[PDB]
């Protein structure tokens, strides 16, 4: 009946909000369609009364208090996307002083969350600037805490990812700036925040094109691309990050590459320190035991392989020349039209190597310890068949040899382990 | 002058369905030394045939029907039936034995017992135990694949098999692997609850399952420093099989299967091989010492014992 | 959902409405969301349990109203979250004690699950896997023996109730039947030939271990004979929260359990009871449908219970006990034979160590010294 007409009068909303708040108040221990029904009708609610929503509403309704948020904890997925929606008719509101009180809330539970995990990973509290005094007391299990800021971050994308909401913290600052704790030590202990909060930013980044022809709406956002710049080299430049997170990293540092060149308008944008701290990153990031990593990281750098200094193509020759031979097809293949890409200028240089300098040092190391008398006589007679007369006859069998010559009980990096250059001088030594 | 004997294709019968000695394996084994032995025990569908091949002349990407080691098939799941029977017998060209194993008291080899001692139940506990005795006296290292974790039947088993065992006393590692693992399964906080669950079950089990094959110096956790564990025993979680931006992929949380395999292959390679006996072995020796302690521990004393109180 | 000793003590809503006792056990792995938790809200429609929220052993009790049925569920060391708190404990606070105490825990399980097989209707048994235990054919070929053993002094308890006469003979309302459910666990209509090869398979073994007999009223339990007692819960997102809401994040930025319990709860919800018999010669079942006071006041001078605890003794570890304690005494007297005298006492010591061992090694040790020391 609501629906049947157009949120364009002056109804009486006193009865109908009065209404809903007397069915939810008593919708806890209800059955599976009730609690559905009640959830629907409030957002349908919601959504016919636009502006004219006292602020009164949504205080008594993000509260802890409320039912509404021991409504999302329902195994069914029907409940669960009913309650995002009613967050979401909440949040898709017009007007600014009925949406910075849920803002605020929404922000508040966030927060105390938060410190209650790091609390319980004995741990200091933080994010001080954006608590709330309805959560000044109150408990969150590990678990519970978890769930409440997935959700949380999960409903932010309604205005997350707007089409163009004027907030004192910004959905940017707050995921970028304010949310720092989350990759100091959170990472480690719950990595599934740390990729949500990566995930929404890239996701409401994505959708206005990085941020680059700013690089009032305008002069707002005239410093996001080096902020997101900046981030993704520090990230980047860790060693204590997933799989998982690497993954998602590298994919927006490679969309980020292929943009900046697209145009030839972007050719200043090389100047700025986080461009250089970006490539860094990248350099950094590769040689690692991950084949798609290395070939994401060696994609992005042959992109845009001009407009970079005489530093940076140095080292790409000597991360080149150690991975030319490499037990693989494809990094290989994509490592050598990497270093085709690069002038003589550079390859030809006297320049020194580092790569090359870590192998000869890791093989030094390794000859100047003790002997293992591991080497079996079927090794050698395998090894002498190969170089006299050319058959091995065996059929990635260097690195399976030198695995199996090793011992547990009685230490060459596992990143130089994939080089055959390493594995042969090791077999002949032994 | 200098070729190798020969090279194995398929895994052949060690020992037959019906507990036979089947010597037919001297043919793949040379006069060398310092041979290392590897085990396998756990239920019916944990996947202890698929981890071997897998583990001694496979890769993930070929295919099942091809594998070392024969694997259970799509039509047998459905009937609710085992695949490998008996023990199987394979050797890479590293001179690394592998053995396989039946399932231990599986459902399977009891119906399939029932249209064929006082009743048709203890022979399968039997079978198990001698088994479970034989492949902790005559090999290096034993891996315990769990379908679920704690059992809680597994660990009473264990230490009955080695209470029974044939016989300065020599135990071999005992490694745990837990197949099938999630999401859930892959965090520091679940980490700690296994461990000290583990090492709280087998405080007086003799066996080395702790101080080796620690799966926190293998890159697996990034961040977690070894100190966060009061004692990390030897405990390996292997996962199920497995613009830009509309592209990313599902989050699972855990490492990539090919990676898990390959750094669980490379420890188990990389691990020691102490004495079985007290003077050097062979392969020879190793297959004849092998033999021998099978058919004592057919004919042993303690199995009647432990017979005639159930 | 209170614990069942807090419920017996305190009703006028309900005080005479036939109902049906459910219960509920089985092992269960290391996971946020219980098995049991999540079949009780599925069936009751509701959240039962909230989610995020010197013995080992508790039986909680839960009553439905909208269905007229109690449920009973026991939690005991086999499950995970117990077993997690009981190491926790041992952790901070010898061979021997440890044996003990995990003895004392597994009598104490077994003690419980005798409890349960006599004040409920219809028993239902989960797994984490789609195979099922050869284990369990011996606990129950080891629980009924104990009944029969504990018989008389149950039904001495209870002369005084209104329960019946049937109740009063038996200690039963009526033969329980078992259910049994398994989770697919990632395996694989192919449900259905593995839900028959199950059943076929849990009928032969059952049958040949002599654990179901023609008649229903030996036997401790129960099977249908023609419709089903298997179900395999398949795979779904609703476990993991975590992985759900990131889905959800995903995807924004871009028969049944029920009929299968009421297809046997309408059965003793009409009074028509349960037949089970196809040796050639069925004889009838006893069968009643109590009230509420009717139940509880059986329940309740049941869960009350002298010589319990005497019986419960004679009944596993026990086997590994004695085969331990067999071995040390065989491999004392051989060290014994074979005795300055420290040179002695450590090859005694060593051949004795090497002869056998077992759980109680200690003691025969200990004995085997003091004796040594005694003879000079
Ligand atoms: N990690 C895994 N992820 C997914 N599927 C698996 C995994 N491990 C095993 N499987 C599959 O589940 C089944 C397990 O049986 P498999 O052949 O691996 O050995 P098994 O269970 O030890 O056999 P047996 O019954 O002889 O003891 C197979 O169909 C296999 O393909
Ligand atoms: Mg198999």
């Amino acid at each position: 009946l609501l629906g049947s007409l157009d949120p364009s009068m002056t109804i009486h909303c006193d009865m109908v909000i009065t209404y809903g708040l007397d069915q939810l108040e008593n919708c806890q221990t209800c059955g599976t369609d009730y609690i559905i029904s009640v959830l629907n009708l409030l957002t349908l609610i919601v959504e016919q009364i636009n502006t004219k929503l006292p602020s009164s509403f949504v205080e008594k309704l993000f509260i802890p208090s409320s039912k509404l948020l021991f409504l999302r904890y329902h195994k069914e997925k029907e409940v669960v996307a009913v309650a995002h929606a009613v967050y979401q008719a909440v949040l898709s509101l017009k007007n600014i002083p009925v949406l910075e009180t849920a803002y605020k809330l929404i922000l508040g539970e966030m927060t105390c969350a938060l410190n209650n995990l790091l609390h319980s990973l004995q741990l200091p509290e933080a994010c001080s600037e954006i608590k709330h005094e309805a959560f000044k007391n109150h408990v969150f299990n590990v678990d519970n805490a978890k769930f409440v800021v997935i959700f949380d971050l999960s409903a932010l994308t309604t205005i997350g990812n707007a089409k163009n909401w004027a907030l004192s913290p910004t959905v940017f600052a707050l995921l970028s700036k304010n949310l720092m704790i989350v990759h100091s030590d959170l990472a480690v202990h719950f990595p599934a925040i740390q990729y949500a909060v990566l995930y929404t930013l890239y996701s409401h980044c994505t959708r206005h094109d990085h941020f680059i022809s700013s690089s009032t709406v305008t002069t707002a956002t005239k410093k996001h691309f080096s902020i997101i710049l900046n981030l993704l080299g520090i990230l980047l430049k860790k060693d204590n990050l997933n799989q998982d997170t690497r993954k998602l990293l590298m994919t927006w540092a490679l969309e980020a590459a292929v943009l900046m060149r697209k145009s030839e308008t972007y050719a200043p944008l090389f100047s700025l320190p986080s461009f250089h701290k970006f490539c860094k990153g990248l350099l950094a990031n590769t040689l690692v035991e991950d084949v798609n990593i290395c070939l994401q990281a060696c994609s992005s750098l042959h992109a845009l392989s001009s407009s970079l200094p005489d530093d940076l193509l140095q080292r790409c020759v000597d991360v080149c020349r150690v991975q030319l031979v490499h037990s693989g097809t494809r990094i290989r293949q994509a490592f050598g039209k990497l270093l085709k890409s690069i002038p003589l200028d550079v390859v030809l240089s006297n320049n020194n190597h580092t790569e090359i300098q870590e192998i000869s040092l890791a093989l030094r190391s390794h000859m100047s310890k003790a002997p293992s008398n591991t080497f079996h006589p079927q090794d050698f007679s395998d090894v002498i068949s190969f170089i006299l007369y050319g058959n091995s006859h065996r059929t990635n069998w260097l690195e399976r040899l030198f695995y199996s010559c090793q011992r547990l009980d009685k230490t060459i990096p596992r990143n130089l382990l994939k080089t055959d250059a390493v594995l042969w001088q090791w077999a002949i030594w032994e | 002058k200098l070729l190798p004997p020969e090279r194995m294709k398929h895994s052949i019968k060690l020992v037959d369905d019906q507990m036979n000695w089947c010597d037919s394996a001297i043919e793949y084994l040379l006069d060398q030394t310092d041979v290392l032995v590897v085990g396998v025990l756990g239920l019916q569908g944990t996947g202890k045939s698929m981890v071997m091949s897998l583990l001694s002349a496979n890769t993930p990407e070929e295919d099942q029907r091809t594998y070392v080691f024969r694997a259970q098939s799509a039509e047998m799941k459905e009937r609710g039936g085992n695949q490998t029977s008996g023990i199987d017998f394979f050797i890479t060209q590293e001179r690394i034995v592998f053995l396989d194993t039946q399932p231990i008291l599986s459902p399977s080899i009891l119906d399939h017992l029932i249209n064929n001692y006082n009743l048709p139940h203890t022979y399968v506990e039997m079978q198990s135990l001698q088994i479970a005795a034989f492949l902790f006296t005559v090999c290096h290292v034993v891996i315990v694949v769990q379908d679920w974790f704690t059992d809680l039947s597994l660990y009473r088993f264990l230490q009955t098999a080695e209470m029974v065992k044939p016989s300065t006393e020599y135990y071999p590692h005992l490694v745990f692997l837990q197949n099938k693992a999630r999401r859930e399964d892959f965090c520091p906080r679940k980490l700690r609850q296994m461990h000290l669950m583990i090492d709280q079950l087998m405080a007086h089990s003799h066996l080395r399952y702790k101080g080796t094959l620690s799966m926190l110096q293998c890159n697996v956790f990034p961040g977690l420093p070894p100190d966060f564990l009061d004692s990390e025993v030897n405990l390996f979680l292997v996962p199920f099989m497995d613009p830009l931006f509309s592209l990313l992929p599902g989050y699972r949380g855990h490492p990539s299967f090919q990676s898990l395999v390959s750094k669980l292959r490379s420890q188990v390679m990389s691990m020691a091989r102490p004495q079985l006996s007290h003077t050097i072995l062979t392969e020879k020796n190793w297959f004849h010492y092998a033999a021998r302690i099978w058919d004592g521990v057919r004919k042993s004393s303690a199995l009647a014992e432990y017979s005639r109180l159930l | 959902p209170v614990s069942l000793r807090d419920l017996l003590m305190g009703e006028p809503p309900w005080r005479e409405d036939e109902i049906c006792v459910v219960g509920i056990f089985g092992k269960t792995a290391l996971r946020l969301n219980s098995e049991k938790f999540s079949l009780v809200n599925t069936v009751c429609d509701r959240q039962v349990f909230p989610l995020f929220r010197q013995d080992y052993s508790l039986l909680q009790a839960y009553y439905s109203q909208e269905s007229k049925v109690l449920y009973l569920l026991l939690t005991s060391i086999c499950d995970n979250s117990q077993l997690l708190r009981a190491c926790r404990a041992l952790q901070s606070g010898p061979h021997a004690e440890a044996h003990e105490f995990w003895k004392h825990q597994e009598k104490l399980q077994c003690l419980s699950l005798l409890y349960l097989f006599s004040v409920c209707h219809i028993l239902l048994l989960v797994h984490p896997t789609c195979s099922f235990d050869i284990t369990y054919d011996r606990v129950f070929r080891a629980l009924d023996g104990l009944r029969q053993k504990v018989l008389p002094l149950l039904k001495t308890a209870i002369k005084d109730c209104p329960v019946g006469k049937d109740w009063k003979l038996n200690c039963r309302p009526c033969p329980p039947r078992l259910l049994f459910l398994f989770q697919l666990n990632g395996a694989l209509s192919p449900k259905r030939r593995l839900q028959h090869a199950l059943e076929d398979q849990i009928y032969r073994i059952f049958r040949k271990s002599r654990v179901l007999t023609n008649q229903s009223i030996n036997c401790l339990f129960t099977v249908p004979a023609n419709q089903a007692f298997v179900y395999i819960v398949p795979g779904s997102q609703e476990e993991d929260p975590v992985g759900m809401l990131l889905d959800q994040l995903r995807s924004h930025c871009t028969f049944t359990l029920r009929e299968f319990l009421w297809q046997h709860v309408e059965l003793v919800l009409s009074k028509k009871g349960f037949d089970d018999s196809v040796g050639r010669n069925p004889q009838p079942s006893h069968f009643e449908l109590p009230t509420y006071q009717k139940w509880i006041s059986a329940a309740s001078k049941l869960y009350e219970v002298s010589k319990i605890l005497s019986s419960i003794k004679v009944l596993f570890l026990d086997i590994d006990t004695k085969f331990s304690e067999n071995r040390c005494q065989k491999a004392l007297p051989m060290a014994h034979s074979a005795y300055v005298h420290k040179n002695q006492l450590a090859q005694a010591l060593r051949v004795y160590s090497q002869h056998a061992r077992g759980p109680a090694f200690h003691k025969y040790a200990m004995q085997l010294h003091e004796d040594c020391y005694k003879f000079w």
